[PDB]
């Protein structure tokens, strides 16, 4: 046929070893553009004017870092949500300073999973299987959205973003906590139940299949060449497992129908981690965890304290110290 | 299968609605009672809201002997009256 | 104050109207 | 012969509703009691005599600030028993010294041996692979090494965790200002095998779901399943293809797949446990020492890393003197670590 | 930089348009079953 | 406030904007009924 | 056996636990918890 | 009962309105008695509002998102937001209310009592979802239907009173909108502009002639639109990229709402033109800007030189420079510096924010305006505390932009949900595999192996 | 007139009341559906003509 449509037969083929597609054609050139951007900056980046007050934060491995202190670091305060690409710097030492691969960075990273999230529903279309598992993916997807773009328009600023490293994580859930007190939030509570729950089901699953598998091996061979891709058998006995767990709880508690089971499993951590993202999210706009400070009070008003007021006088630790230099007026108001 | 008989056919049954029409109202009515009595506080020695402090002072009553510590309750209770 | 008797009436209206069709065998 | 050992054996082994089995008779009384005790403490019992808090529904508190808060720092590692030297039988005086705070965690602890017991004893029964009892070993390993070795290293049961959410909360912040857990490489396992546990069973129950074969007209799927059937649900090979093209890689072995799913949260959980038996003699992950020594002669080095100490300088001056009572803190506004207006 | 954005510009239009203009063509019919 | 002739009805017009939520509980009711068949 | 339909007492019973519920949110804002 | 259970319908009871996608009859009744739900909530909340209302306190310290909308229509309110006059809340509570129960009558009519499928008894009121001309009619006289509504506000706008204006000369008050924006240079300029910080898209929208003019296009545009598919066919191309079925036109507008949603957030979070901070309570950025402003106006009191205090990074304590030179407020601030409002603009010359109009011409209402949004900015607790998350319980206040931000949020995002829900299933069923696998025609054992 | 006021108000909360719980339980009672038929015209009416009186009335009481 004609050149565009061999290419658009190529582009959508499920022949590839890896497949492309139209969400893909998209989701490679800018995730590639993220991953060089990052493990560059990862390396070699010099430090970077975070809060926007001159004091540079080093956050690469040539410039002191090692892999748990390293980040990309977000970018300036004095930038905001101002959208700082490339060639809005006077030059590349200017772009560098003020943050620019953080954004560069997180853009192309938040587009490319945004068409990987429709990647999965292309492929699922062209395999002819059923569309959800995207859907599944958009709870992990959501969080990202949430600490890499929610929070800082919220926020007004990209400066307050996740930076792009495992001790800068820390030091965002330490603010968000003192902020936030988002351990008393119910969607992070419902995240906890989520990812708890999600690695519990886990667990359970496993032991429970792996405990029902049918004899087909000898003591001296690994029990996993007892199944073979493909065959059409089930390769451990259903019946027998909710046997044990129906017993091990009672009868009703247990999954007996297999799909009923795996549908739970989607659902469960899926539907937590929304809850997360949303907590995230909401949070962005300052509405907060429970504030039971001083909530309770004795016959003549004297305060008797609980451990919430013992959580907030943690969280005032966290805000008095953070960002030591960057507030003038006595309210922190974003 | 476990040869109860089903919980179904129990809560939909008149005498079971017989019997806990006036079981279930008399346990919350005692507990209720239990707290508006009073007797809650004395069994567990929690504090009455007047009783946190005597009324002019400020320190927690917190236990700090070990093998004493139940006549240092008994005192700190002393010092409200 | 009253609020609650409201709220009972209201909150009874519901159930009440499929409790009125299960008895008179309606189209449920 | 059936003497009265195996009739009792007999009776215990019933199918019932509730098995009770020989592991019954150590998990029933010590579950039903931790479970009691806690519900007893958060509606009646305070903490003002142990930590200067009130941790009652009767107090105030709601359901997330209520809980049976740990006993005071100078009961030491005491068992606190009711008919112990400290309570001498007084059941009052044992509320109020935080009895039942040991009460809760020592039979939660012969509790879940007695579920696992339990894992053991029914596995056993309907003739399965004891697997599930294994990935238990996780949940104990972290109880114990939490609840029990974590305090026991300290000074005393008050720096173990209090059963309470607010509670909870409060020791996950005293671990970060303190011991700069986050920084922990064995709580950074616990994370990985947590969340990418999570990741797990979200991805595989999604797969399964979304390669179903089509067993029946309906529109809604879960009644196309027989639990007695012999073929698999959905289709392995296209699960396989479809993870292959748009990950690189896929499961391809069923049994590989859930022995997986019990490997990675069972073991992330046991690396945190292992952090924490360090915590309880203060062997931390606290600094990196080039670090420190490039900070403290180079005062425009600043990373995420120190920030972070800032943060946790700034929890232990002001948490502290309310959350460790015994030690009598007064520490004037003169000295609070504080930075710029806040 | 203005070299550098003029070219960013194109490269983006480019591949938004290969984006577009595949999902126009005929994408319901790229399944394995009922092409319509 | 409403004005002064409707005041009689406050206690009515603090429980009205819940209602709504009230259908979506009714719809369980309903299926209830009928065995969620 | 069966003479009171299950679906009254999934109502009325659901209903006792919203009201139970209920009351204990009111009594977040009134007495004891407060903050008043 | 036609269709009302699994074995019919081929759906469980916790899908069971799918089991209405080809009954236009029942359909309809769900549609109506919907939104009778919506309407109900519109005056019953309305007239809870009302009644919890205290008229001297701002709305914003009442829990009042309803009130607030009726007001920046003009009704109601005078000078500066002040309410005159609460009858309009009361007459739009009302007649919201008593229209709800005529949308619940049709409702529950169409749903259990009037003709199951329509197409029987009317070919006008009839459908095929897969009917395309149908599709398109029913989407133009919808059309025509928004664009009415839009013409209502600028009917409001022009000849009804006016709107309430945060930015009339003088202070805010209602105003009558005489020469509404009409070049369509200014008003598609919106759409083009970057959603960015200083750019803010439409969310940016300053002043009542750009959204009276723009609502004259949208009213147009909606009626032109609804004209054209009453009167045409959808077109090959069109066909040809589209599902055509109930549940894709579902999954299209659920994506459409999931947008609009997210939108709606930025609005209510930075926009205080037509969300005035008078009635809204001040924006994130403008209680941050009213802070800066308060110890400015403090210190320069007590005799400071606010122009060359040097703060402790070297930056201006009270005053710096944006990246690009103008004069903006100092401290953490400094990335609110687009912010724009009516308490701040007399301050503001050509190069920014002027050291002499500070020096010489802040007025004391500036100076209290500040004081109010600086004390009442959009920070406070799930419980309704007011303030940062360390603060002690005392204020009962949560502002309205933070309820309608995250409300929106939430609801945008599990729409978007939604969408991918359905845009997936509905192909899925196109293609004819939503229910699984076909055992004897697997596909992927028709392809060749990858490796 | 604030004696009729208050009357035809609490006719219309009343008689709401009414119209609620019996349209829908009319409409799916397959017996007497014409007696129905007839009182469902007839308490729709009175309806309409209850809120127009209290709307007349409420501008002589307030
Ligand atoms: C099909 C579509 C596919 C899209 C493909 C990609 C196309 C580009 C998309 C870019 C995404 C937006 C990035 C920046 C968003 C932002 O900073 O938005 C903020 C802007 C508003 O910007 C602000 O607008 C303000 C306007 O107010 C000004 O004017 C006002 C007038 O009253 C006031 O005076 C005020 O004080 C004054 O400052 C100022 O300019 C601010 O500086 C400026 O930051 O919102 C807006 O433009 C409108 C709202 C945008 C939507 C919000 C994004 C939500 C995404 C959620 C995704 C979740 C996914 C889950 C996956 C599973
Ligand atoms: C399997 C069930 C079980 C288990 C393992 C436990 C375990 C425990 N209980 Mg709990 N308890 C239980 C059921 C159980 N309990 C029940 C049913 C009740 C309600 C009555 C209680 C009420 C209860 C209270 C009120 C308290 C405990 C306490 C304890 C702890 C200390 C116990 C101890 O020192 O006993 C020691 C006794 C034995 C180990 C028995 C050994 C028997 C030997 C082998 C036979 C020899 C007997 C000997 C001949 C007698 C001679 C006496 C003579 C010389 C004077 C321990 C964790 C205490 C606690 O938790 O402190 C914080 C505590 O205060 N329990
Ligand atoms: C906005 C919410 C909403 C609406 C408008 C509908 C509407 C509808 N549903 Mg769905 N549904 C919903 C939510 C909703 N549903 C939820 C949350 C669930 C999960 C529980 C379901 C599960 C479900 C199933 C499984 C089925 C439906 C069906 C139907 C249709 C017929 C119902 C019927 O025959 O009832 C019979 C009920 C009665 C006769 C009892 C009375 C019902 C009336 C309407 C109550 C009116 C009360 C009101 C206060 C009266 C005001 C009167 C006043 C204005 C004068 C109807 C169009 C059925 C269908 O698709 O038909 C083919 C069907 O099988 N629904
Ligand atoms: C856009 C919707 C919206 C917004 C922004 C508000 C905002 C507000 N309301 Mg209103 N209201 C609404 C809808 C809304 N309401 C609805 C639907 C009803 C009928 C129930 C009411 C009836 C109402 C009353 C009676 C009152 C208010 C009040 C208030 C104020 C205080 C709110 C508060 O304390 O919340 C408390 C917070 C919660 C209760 C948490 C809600 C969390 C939900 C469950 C999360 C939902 C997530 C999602 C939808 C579920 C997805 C499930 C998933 C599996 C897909 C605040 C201004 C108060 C006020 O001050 O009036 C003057 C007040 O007394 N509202
Ligand atoms: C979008 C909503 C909608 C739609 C598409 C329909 C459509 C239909 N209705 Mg239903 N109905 C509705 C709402 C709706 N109705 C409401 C709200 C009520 C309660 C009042 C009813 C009560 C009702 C009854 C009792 C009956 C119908 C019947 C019918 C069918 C015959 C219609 C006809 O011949 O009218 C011809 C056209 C006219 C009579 C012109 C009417 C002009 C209107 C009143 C002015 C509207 C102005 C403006 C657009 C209103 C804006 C409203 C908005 C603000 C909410 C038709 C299928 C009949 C039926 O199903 O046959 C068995 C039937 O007996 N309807
Ligand atoms: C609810 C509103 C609505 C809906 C659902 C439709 C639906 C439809 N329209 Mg109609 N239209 C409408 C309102 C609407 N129209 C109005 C108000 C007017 C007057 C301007 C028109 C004028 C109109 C014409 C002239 C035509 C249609 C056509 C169509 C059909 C093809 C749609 C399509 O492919 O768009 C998808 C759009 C594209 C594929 C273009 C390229 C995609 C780019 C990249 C979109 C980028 C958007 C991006 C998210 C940025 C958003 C913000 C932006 C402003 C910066 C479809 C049935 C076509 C048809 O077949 O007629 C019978 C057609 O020729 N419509
Ligand atoms: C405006 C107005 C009015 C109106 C009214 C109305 C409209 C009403 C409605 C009402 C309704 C509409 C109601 C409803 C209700 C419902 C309910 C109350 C429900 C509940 C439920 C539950 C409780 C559930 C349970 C369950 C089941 C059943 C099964 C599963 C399980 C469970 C548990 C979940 C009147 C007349 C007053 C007059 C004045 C004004
Ligand atoms: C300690 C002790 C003891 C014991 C005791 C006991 C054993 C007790 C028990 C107790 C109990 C056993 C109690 C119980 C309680 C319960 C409760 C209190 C409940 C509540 C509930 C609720 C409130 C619900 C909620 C919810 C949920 C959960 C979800 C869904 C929905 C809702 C929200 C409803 C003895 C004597 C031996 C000795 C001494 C010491
Ligand atoms: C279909 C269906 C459904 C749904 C339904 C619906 C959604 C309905 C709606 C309905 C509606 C939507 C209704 C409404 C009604 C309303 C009314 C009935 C009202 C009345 C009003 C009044 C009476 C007023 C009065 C007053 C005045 C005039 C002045 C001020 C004061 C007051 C407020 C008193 C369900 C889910 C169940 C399921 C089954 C099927
Ligand atoms: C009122 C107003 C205004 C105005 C506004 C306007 C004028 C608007 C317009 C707007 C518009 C005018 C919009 C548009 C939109 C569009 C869209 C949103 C589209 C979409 C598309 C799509 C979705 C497609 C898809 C696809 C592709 C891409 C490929 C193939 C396949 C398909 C077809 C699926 C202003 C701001 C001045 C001011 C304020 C007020
Ligand atoms: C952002 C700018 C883009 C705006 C475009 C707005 C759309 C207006 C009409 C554009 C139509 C595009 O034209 C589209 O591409 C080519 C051109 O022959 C066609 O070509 C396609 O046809 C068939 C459909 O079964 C495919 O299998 C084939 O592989 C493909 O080549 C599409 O069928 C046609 O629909
Ligand atoms: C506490 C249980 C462990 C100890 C069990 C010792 C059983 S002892 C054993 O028991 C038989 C009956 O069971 C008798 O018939 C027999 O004579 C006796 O030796
Ligand atoms: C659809 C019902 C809308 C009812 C609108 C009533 C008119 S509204 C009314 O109009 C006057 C000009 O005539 C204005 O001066 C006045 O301020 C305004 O409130
Ligand atoms: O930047 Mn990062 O952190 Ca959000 O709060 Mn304000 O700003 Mn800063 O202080 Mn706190
Ligand atoms: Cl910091
Ligand atoms: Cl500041
Ligand atoms: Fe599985
Ligand atoms: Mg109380």
């Amino acid at each position: 046929a004609n050149l565009w449509e061999r290419f658009c037969n190529w582009v959508t083929s499920t022949d590839n070893r890896l497949y492309v597609g139209w969400f893909g054609v998209i989701m490679i050139p800018t995730l590639l553009a993220a991953t060089i951007c990052f493990v560059i900056a990862f390396i070699a980046a010099p430090p970077v004017d975070i809060d926007g007050i001159r004091e540079p934060v080093s956050g690469s491995l040539l410039y002191g870092n090692n892999i748990i202190t390293g980040a990309v670091v977000p970018s300036s305060n004095a930038i905001g949500l101002h959208f700082y690409p490339i060639w809005e710097a006077a030059s590349l030492d200017e772009w560098l300073y003020n943050g620019g691969p953080y954004q560069l960075i997180i853009f192309h990273f938040l587009l490319g999973a945004s068409c990987y999230m429709g990647r999965q529903w292309e492929l699922s279309y062209r395999l002819g299987m059923r569309p959800w598992i995207c859907v599944a993916y958009s709870a992990p997807l959501a969080s990202a959205f949430a600490v890499f773009l929610i929070y800082p328009i919220g926020q007004g600023s990209f400066s307050d973003g996740m930076p792009l490293g495992i001790s800068g994580t820390f030091n965002f859930m330490i603010v968000f906590q003192a902020e936030h007190n988002i351990l008393m939030h119910p969607f992070h509570q419902l995240g906890v139940a989520g990812v708890f729950g999600g690695a519990l089901f886990c667990a359970m699953h496993g032991s429970l299949v792996t405990s029902s598998l049918i004899r087909e091996t000898t003591e001296t061979e690994s029990a996993n060449y007892g199944y073979k891709f493909g065959q059409e058998e089930e390769t451990y006995n259903i019946v027998a497992a909710h046997g044990y767990f129906g017993r091990l709880i009672f009868q009703y508690a247990s999954f007996n129908n297999s799909r009923s089971l795996h549908f739970f499993l989607a659902a469960w951590p899926v539907v937590g981690v929304w809850f997360a993202a949303l907590g995230i999210s909401t949070m962005a706009f300052n509405l907060n965890g429970f504030n039971f400070n001083h909530s309770v009070i004795d016959a003549k008003g004297n305060v008797i304290n609980t451990w919430a007021d013992i959580i907030n006088r943690a969280n005032l630790g966290m805000e008095v110290m953070h960002e030591r230099n960057a507030h003038n007026f006595p309210l922190d108001l974003a | 299968t476990t040869g109860e008989r089903p919980f179904s056919d129990i809560i939909t049954s008149v005498r079971y609605w017989v019997i806990h029409s006036i079981t279930i109202p008399a346990l919350f009515i005692a507990g209720w009672l239990f707290v508006s009595t009073g007797l809650a506080y004395d069994v567990f020695g929690t504090p009455r809201p007047d009783s946190y402090y005597a009324q002019e002072q400020r320190s927690i009553p917190l236990v700090t002997d070990r093998f004493e510590a139940k006549q240092q309750v008994e005192t700190f209770l002393e010092q409200l009256k | 104050i009253a609020q609650l008797t409201m709220i009972a009436m209201i909150g009874i209206a519901g159930p009440m109207i499929i409790f009125l069709l299960a008895v008179r065998r309606g189209n449920l | 012969e059936r003497g009265w050992f195996d009739i009792l054996d007999d009776w215990l082994k019933r199918d019932r509703f509730v098995f009770v089995g020989w592991s019954g008779i150590l998990l029933f009384p010590c579950a039903y009691l931790a479970l009691g005790g806690w519900l007893t403490g958060t509606t009646f019992v305070t903490s003002w005599y142990t930590h200067g808090l009130a941790s009652s529904y009767l107090e105030g508190c709601n359901f997330l600030t209520v809980a049976v808060s740990t006993p005071a720092n100078s009961m030491g590692h005491s068992l606190l028993l009711l008919w112990g030297p400290e309570a001498q039988g007084d059941f009052t005086r044992w509320c109020q010294l935080g009895g039942l705070w040991t009460f809760i965690a020592l039979h939660g602890a012969f509790g879940l041996i007695g579920f696992m017991l339990r894992q053991f004893e029914i596995a056993r029964l309907v003739g399965v692979r004891p697997y599930n009892a294994i990935a238990f070993s996780a949940p104990i390993a972290v109880f114990v090494s939490v609840f029990l070795i974590y305090p026991l290293g300290q000074s005393s049961w008050f720096f173990a965790p209090s059963f309470g959410v607010a509670a909870i909360f409060r020791f996950l912040l005293f671990f970060q200002g303190f011991h700069n857990w986050t920084l922990n490489p064995f709580h950074m396992m616990g994370v990985a095998g947590v969340l990418g546990g999570a990741l797990l069973c979200a991805i595989h129950g999604a797969t399964v779901e979304n390669t179903l074969f089509q067993d029946g007209e309906g529109a809604s799927t879960f009644r196309a399943f027989n639990p007695t059937q012999a073929e698999e649900t959905y289709s392995m090979v296209t699960a396989n293809r479809f993870w292959s093209q748009i990950f690189g890689i896929a499961f391809s072995n069923k049994r590989w797949l859930h022995f997986f799913m019990l490997f990675v949260p069972v073991t992330g959980l046991w690396m945190s446990a292992i952090g924490v038996v360090g915590l309880a003699l203060n062997l931390r992950s606290y600094d990196f020492i080039s670090q420190e020594i490039r900070a403290a002669e180079d005062p425009e080095f600043e990373t995420f890393y120190t920030k972070n100490l800032l943060l946790n300088e700034g929890i232990r001056a002001w948490m502290a003197p309310q959350d460790q009572p015994h030690e009598n803190f007064v520490f004037p506004e003169e000295v609070l670590p504080r930075g710029n207006a806040l | 930089m203005e070299t550098l954005k003029i070219t960013v510009y194109i490269v983006v239009t480019f591949f938004v348009l290969l984006f577009v203009f595949g999902f126009l063509s005929g994408d319901p019919a790229r399944n394995p079953k009922r092409k319509d | 406030k409403l004005p002064e002739a409707y005041a009689i009805f406050d206690p009515l017009v603090d429980v009205l904007p819940v209602i709504p939520v009230l259908f979506l509980a009714l719809a369980f009711v309903w299926q209830a009924a009928v065995g969620f068949r | 056996g069966g003479r009171i339909p299950l679906w009254i007492v999934a109502t009325v019973a659901g209903m006792g636990v919203i009201v139970i519920v209920g009351l204990f949110f009111y009594g977040a804002y009134a007495g004891l918890g407060s903050s008043l | 009962a036609t269709n009302r259970d699994q074995e019919s319908s081929g759906f469980a009871w916790w899908a069971g309105n799918a089991r209405l996608i080809n009954l236009s009859g029942k359909l309809l009744g769900a549609h109506v008695a919907h939104a009778g739900l919506i309407v109900f909530w519109a005056g019953a909340m309305t007239l809870f509002e009302l009644a919890h209302f205290i008229p001297e306190k701002p709305m914003y310290e009442q829990g009042l998102i309803l009130i607030p909308h009726i007001a920046t229509l003009g009704w109601g309110v005078g000078p500066g937001g002040e309410v005159v006059d609460t009858f309009p809340f009361f007459v739009v509570g009302v007649v919201h209310l008593i229209s709800s129960a005529v949308l619940g009558f049709g409702g529950v009519y169409h749903a259990i009592r009037g003709p199951e499928t329509l197409e029987e008894y009317s070919s006008f009121f009839g459908y095929d979802w897969k009917d395309k001309n149908k599709m398109t009619t029913i989407l133009g006289f919808h059309l025509i239907v928004l664009g009415i509504g839009a013409l209502l506000l600028v009917a409001k706008a022009m000849f009804f009173g006016g709107l309430y204006d945060t930015w009339a000369p003088g202070g805010g008050d209602v105003r009558v909108i005489t020469n509404p924006t009409l070049d369509p240079r200014v008003i598609f300029g919106y759409l083009l502009k970057s959603p960015f910080g200083g750019e803010g898209w439409i969310v940016s929208v300053n002043n009542l002639e750009d959204v009276v003019g723009g609502h004259i296009w949208i009213g147009l545009i909606c009626i032109a639109g609804g004209i054209w598919h009453i009167l045409t066919t959808p077109f090959g191309w069109a066909r040809r990229a589209f599902i055509w079925s109930g549940e894709a036109y579902l999954s299209y507008s659920l994506g459409a709402l999931s947008m609009m949603g997210f939108i709606a957030t930025c609005f209510v979070w930075f926009n205080n033109t037509v969300y005035p901070s008078e009635f809204y309570g001040p924006t994130g950025p403008e209680a941050s800007q009213a802070q800066a402003m308060t110890f400015l106006i403090r210190d320069q009191k007590l005799g400071a030189n606010v122009g060359s205090a040097q703060g402790p990074t070297g930056l201006g304590k009270y005053l710096m420079r944006s990246p690009t030179g103008e004069i903006i407020f100092g401290g953490e601030t400094m990335r609110f510096w687009d912010f724009r409002g009516p308490w701040l603009e007399p301050l503001r010359g050509p190069n920014g924010l002027d050291l002499n109009k500070i020096k010489n011409d802040i007025q004391p209402w500036q100076e209290r305006r500040a004081a109010e949004y600086m004390t009442h900015a959009p920070l406070g607790s799930l419980n309704s505390v007011g303030g940062v998350a360390t603060e002690i319980n005392s204020v009962n206040f949560v502002s309205p932009r933070s309820w309608l931000a995250t409300s929106h949020f939430v609801l945008a995002f599990f729409f978007l949900v939604g969408h991918l829900w359905h845009a997936g299933r509905a192909r899925a069923a196109a293609a004819g595999f939503e229910k699984g696998i076909d055992r004897e025609s697997e596909p992927v054992l028709s392809m060749p192996s990858l490796d | 007139m604030t004696i009729l006021f208050q009357l035809a108000l609490a006719a219309l909360v009343i008689l709401s009341f009414v119209m609620v719980i019996g349209v829908p339980v009319a409409y799916a009672s397959p017996q007497d559906w014409d007696r129905s038929k007839q009182l469902i015209f007839l308490g729709s009416g009175l309806w309409i003509a209850l809120v127009l009186v209290v709307g007349v009335l409420n501008f002589f009481v307030v």
